[PDB]
């Protein structure tokens, strides 16, 4: 989305 | 009289999904566990309406959740869908029905908004946004729903967008100063706060706050650190910033805004690092 982490 | 903080889901330490929930009693400054929502949700919202926490959307790491859930301030129990998958959109309450708009699905971003009465347990769809916005924050001004920034797959937004329930259309305001994604969105005093976000470049710890009588944005003391898909509420009168992303590691940290000296202090911290987790306020 942004600077969200991702799994 | 006394106000609970409540922190729901989100991403956690283990770079997942969770299901934790937790309760801050200022009252004690404690911090408490709650029983575990029945699915790990993060890109998730949170209200409270008569005593009940709604868990709304989310994302479990597979799919984003039509499911929404519900706890009588315990056990935790579904109620009836949205009618759209929603990951990482705004919620809040008006009257006595809820209110979430925006959010992703999976393959696209959303300009619906839909409303959830409990009388009849239905959610009903309303106008559309202009722009689709997922992280996009949700809150009730005088009356009227703003949703502020997000992300429509394209570009950062700085828009907000105010909804007429007498034409069922969205019209736009004035601008934040800043492009923000995952920013967090209260309305305190005579002012909506937008704390923190993501502006495409960089982490945010920058405030705005929108004067309700004016119509006119402006800067505030920024917080202690920067946190990206934070929770932002209003506890007892004094604003506060949960949890969030820091641009480099999950926060614990819980902050207070003080509005007489106009400065930002880490009151507390969970017992769990989250990011984009739900955030309530429930009155005992």
């Amino acid at each position: 989305p942004g600077a969200p982490p991702g799994r | 009289a006394n106000e609970v903080l409540l922190v729901v889901g989100g991403f956690g330490s283990q770079q997942s999904p969770i299901d934790v929930v937790e309760k801050y009693d200022p009252k004690t400054q404690e911090w408490s566990f709650l029983p575990s929502i029945t699915r790990k949700r993060r890109y998730v919202a949170s209200v409270s309406l008569h005593d009940r926490i709604y868990v709304i959307g989310g994302y479990d790491g597979r799919s984003r959740l039509s499911s929404v859930e519900c706890l009588d301030y315990g056990v935790w129990y579904s109620v009836a869908p949205m009618n759209v998958r929603r990951g990482l959109a705004g919620a809040t309450t008006l009257g006595d029905m809820i209110y979430v708009s925006g959010g992703f699905d999976g393959s696209r971003r959303h300009t619906s908004m839909e409303r959830y009465d409990p009388n009849i347990d239905q959610w009903s769809m309303l106008g559309d946004m202009q722009t689709a916005r997922e992280g996009a924050g949700l809150v009730v001004a005088s009356g009227v729903i703003y949703c502020l920034g997000g992300y429509d797959g394209l570009n950062i937004l700085n828009s907000v967008e105010k909804y007429d329930p007498h034409t069922g259309h969205w019209t736009n305001v004035t601008p934040m100063a800043t492009k923000r994604s995952g920013a967090g969105v209260a309305l305190l005093n005579d002012h909506i706060y937008v704390v923190g976000g993501f502006d495409g470049t960089a982490h945010l710890s920058s405030v705005e706050a929108y004067n309700i009588r004016t119509d006119s944005w402006t800067t505030v003391t920024s917080m202690t650190t920067p946190r990206c898909y934070v929770g932002a509420t209003v506890l007892r009168g004094r604003l506060y910033a949960i949890a969030g992303y820091d641009g480099n590691s999950l926060l614990s940290s819980i902050e207070c805004y003080d509005p007489i000296i106009d400065s930002w202090e880490v009151v507390t911290s969970m017992g769990t690092q989250r990011c984009d987790a739900g955030v309530c306020v429930l009155r005992e």
